[PDB]
This record gives structure tokens, sequence and C-alpha cells, in this order.
């Protein structure tokens, strides 16, 4: 059965780097993609950015090119890092898993969420 | 190019369906902007409900469907109380990025 | 006159990917094909140029072992002749092909419970395959009109898939290991023989 976990206690200070991960079951990173969105408490949902089949990013447009999403396929791990926080960006995270080889062109299955709190 | 609007308010009562519109900011929605419904839980749960503007999710019941019925992306559903209580959010594909919608509340009954 | 190194060829521990089939050389030994043919595992075994029972005394120049685990399904497709995926993507055998096919069911190795996917097959490719060609190269491929130019975008597939082998699938979705044996029969100076 497919199956998202992702995991951290999260919690960062400010002006430092802290980075979640995103492990995988029940399919491969070869046939799929990977997208990453970021919910703020109590408002609307942005995207970050996909890591494509196999390897190649795209980003949010005015989202900071200082991130950057990374994985591997071996151990079925995604890891999303960003360089420097700012206390907007105190939210959940979310992986999330794009077929778009096949039938379902849009984000297929997502994950359980982590809270990622900044001070 | 990002803006995408909904109107964040619905109800139908049990066996009623209703049409939610997300509109771009490009005009009427392209096909190429492929359309996406998410379901939210309020326990924070999220899955997905229809891609590529006309392909339900694998798993999905069959009540649900949704297509370009009107000239901006739209989504349809015959009324279950129990199950249908979430927040739903459009998506479109601009060939840049993805964007995301505010968000619609649908409290039937 | 040293025994061949058949065990090698088929009690290796990891195959290859169908794509990266590897080829191994064998010369100047002693075959035994009786051993292999006796054992009971295999369960295809299909000689095409030859029959199977006059191998033991047939005298060669080199023979080639490849190796590679491919889905239960598309194992008619590993024939001179016949077309798929495999055939004109992977690998293809020339007609008028001269040697044996062997494989066998291996879901015991390589099928892990919450699935392997370490087996990659080439899905989109522009054209087939020349006998025994063996591209592994990774070029962005373009099923949509617009030129791809190295982005994958929604029609710039990669062009490799994973099998994905769980411990519980149907036969016709095991893994089968295949070990194709091709024996180029001239009449250079013989090298390998049976006793
Ligand atoms: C491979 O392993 C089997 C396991 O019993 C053994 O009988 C055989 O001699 C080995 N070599 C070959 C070439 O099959």
């Amino acid at each position: 059965q497919v199956q998202l976990k992702q995991s951290g206690p999260g919690l960062v200070a400010p002006s430092q780097s802290l980075s979640i991960t995103c492990t995988v079951s029940g399919f491969s990173l070869i046939n799929y993609a990977i997208s990453w969105v970021r919910q703020p408490p109590g408002k609307g949902l942005e995207w970050l950015g996909v890591i494509w089949t196999g390897g190649g990013t795209n980003y949010n447009s005015a989202l900071k090119s200082r991130l950057s999403i990374s994985k591997d396929n071996s151990k079925s791990q995604v890891f999303l890092k960003m360089n420097s926080l700012q206390t907007d960006d105190t939210a959940r995270y979310y992986c999330a898993r794009k077929d778009y080889y096949g039938r379902y062109y849009g984000m297929d299955y997502w994950g359980q969420g982590t809270s990622v709190t900044v001070s | 190019q990002a803006v995408v609007t909904q109107e964040s308010a619905l109800t139908t009562s049990p066996g009623e369906t209703v049409t939610l519109t997300c509109r771009s900011s490009t005009g009427a929605v392209t096909t190429s902007n492929y359309a996406n419904w998410v379901q939210e839980k309020p326990d924070h749960l999220f899955t997905g409900l229809i891609g590529g503007t006309n392909n339900r999710a694998p798993g999905v019941p069959a009540r649900f469907s949704g297509s370009l019925i009107g000239d901006k992306a739209a989504l349809t559903i015959t009324g279950a109380q129990t199950e249908d209580e979430a927040i739903y959010f459009c998506a479109l594909w601009y060939n840049n990025h993805w964007v995301f919608g505010g968000g619609t509340k649908l409290t039937v009954l | 006159t040293n025994l061949c190194p058949f065990g090698e060829v088929f009690n290796a521990t990891r195959f290859a990917s169908v794509y990266a089939w590897n080829r191994k050389r064998i010369s100047n030994c002693v075959a035994d094909y009786s051993v292999l043919y006796n054992s009971a595992s295999f369960s295809t075994f299909k000689c095409y140029g030859v029959s199977p029972t006059k191998l033991n005394d047939l005298c060669f120049t080199n023979v080639y072992a490849d190796s590679f685990v491919i889905r239960g399904d598309e194992v008619r497709q590993i024939a001179p002749g016949q077309t798929g995926k495999i055939a004109d993507y992977n690998y293809k055998l020339p007609d008028d092909f001269t040697g044996c096919v062997i494989a066998w069911n291996s879901n015991n190795l390589d099928s892990k419970v919450g699935g392997n996917y370490n087996y990659l097959y080439r899905l989109f490719r522009k054209s087939n395959l020349k006998p025994f060609e063996r591209d592994i190269s990774t070029e962005i491929y373009q099923a949509g009109s617009t030129p791809c130019n190295g982005v994958e975008g929604f029609n710039c597939y990669f062009p490799l898939q994973s099998y994905g082998f769980q411990p519980t699938n149907g036969v016709g979705y095991q893994p089968y290991r295949v070990v194709v044996l091709s024996f180029e029969l001239l009449h250079a100076p013989a090298t390998v023989c049976g006793p």
C-alpha cells in the first residue's frame, strides 16, 4: 500500500537552517514526482517546489532561490532544505506525490504533515 | 501572473449537488492548466480528488465527478453529509509553477 | 582444460537491470551443458538454432551469457521476431538467432516485503534497437510537440521505469531471471567443447 511519512521535532531558532525528511513506501521514486507545499496556521496552502522523477527541480517564483530539495532513490527518501528562515515561515509542511506519467496528472497522495515553527 | 480566487462559501443539503468555481488570472482556464481538487479533513488530513481536469484519484468514490463544465474550472458532488464536510482547494499548473487557491469551506445543511 | 564458469553466471548474487544487461564472454574451457539442462528449476528452457541434447558434442568459437531480470509476462518477447517494450527498446535478439534462452522464477530473491524497485527498464525510445544493442543513455524523452530541451516537464519523461515487485504479486508479475546463451558457431579455432 502506498504511504507517505515525514518526521521531525521541527522547532527552529531565527537565522539558522533546518531540514525535513519524507519517507515513502509502496511506490518508486523513478515512477513518480514529489512536490512540497507549506501551510501557515489558518491560511491557504502555497506550493514550494517539485523534484521530478530523475532529478531536476522547479521552485515557487518569488520564493527564495536559497532553498533546495533533494532525494535518494536507494532508501526511498526525500529531503527539503532551506538555508535561512524568517518568522512568517512557521507552518505545517506536507510531502506529496505527483503521478504525471499516467492517468492522474495531479498530486495523487498526501503526507501526514509536519509542524515547523521558528521561535 | 499568479492570482487564483475561489468563493470560499458553500452549503449543500443532503442529496443536492453544488458547483464551486475556481478561476485563474489568465482568463478562462486552459486545458494545459491541469485542474486539481484536494479534500481537507478537519484533523489536518489531505487527499487528492481530481487531476488532469477529469481524472479521479484511485480509490475515491465514483460519487465525485468534475470537469470544465463552465469556462472556469469547477467541481460537483451529490450530497452525502457524513463524509463530505471538508475544505477544498483548486490547483492550476502554470508552466512555471503550481498555484493553489484560497479554498472553499463546504458546510452541508 | 578447466571447467567453464557457468556457476558464476547462473548463481550470481545480484543480476543486472534490463536496459544495462551484462554480457559475460566465455572461452577456452570444457562446457558442461548436461548439468544445467538436468536441473529442474529452470521454468523455460528454449534452444532456437540447435537442439538441447546435441549441445554436449558441438564445439563453438565462443559464447556470450547475458543476464537480466524481467517480469514474468514479458518472457515471451525474448525470442527472435517478436515485439513489445523489451524487444523494441531494451534487448533485441537478431533474426536467425542461434542459442538457448533460460529463465526461472526468482520471487524469493528479487522481491521483498514493501516491494523491490531497483530493477529498471527503458520505456520511451526514439527508435528500436539493432540486435544486441545496449543503449544505456538516459536522454530526456519528448512525447510532446514542443522541444523538451532537457527540462523534465509534463511531457519530458525520464526514459527509465522501475519494476514493482511485491512479495505477493501474481505469477505474471513476479520477477523472472533470464540467461541467454548465444553460440556463434563459426569455423574459427574451436575453444569451447563438451566432453
Ligand atoms: C548453482 O547452485 C546450485 C544450487 O544447488 C548448484 O547445484 C549448482 O551446481 C550451481 N552451479 C550451476 C552452474 O548451476
